[PDB]
């Protein structure tokens, strides 16, 4: 179906920000951009 | 292969066109303006050729 790729152009150019997670945008490969990682440490088998 | 050969093979003006966005612009034509040499290599598919 001809308009296959055309449907992805809006997907790759989508910059929807006001979301439940907030600021989700696909990169060139489509992976998630601008995530958050919480650095975690072990303290006597207990985690902080 | 070019480096380990006594024949003086040389390469220049290596081109790369982006057929991903398909904006329809002349980025292909603008890039190919700076071209010379009588031998040009192509590597594409029949439908897009």
């Amino acid at each position: 179906w001809k308009t296959g790729p055309l449907f992805k152009r809006v997907l790759m150019s989508s910059k929807y920000a006001d979301g439940v997670t907030g600021r989700v945008e696909f990169n060139e490969d489509g992976d998630r951009k601008f995530a958050n990682y919480s650095i975690m440490n072990l303290q006597n088998r207990k985690l902080v | 292969t070019i480096e380990n050969s006594f024949v003086g093979w040389e390469l220049e003006e290596v081109l790369l066109l982006d057929m991903s966005l398909d904006d329809g612009d002349s980025k292909i034509q603008n890039q190919l303006k700076k071209l010379q040499s009588p031998i040009i290599l192509l590597y594409c598919t029949k439908e897009e050729a």
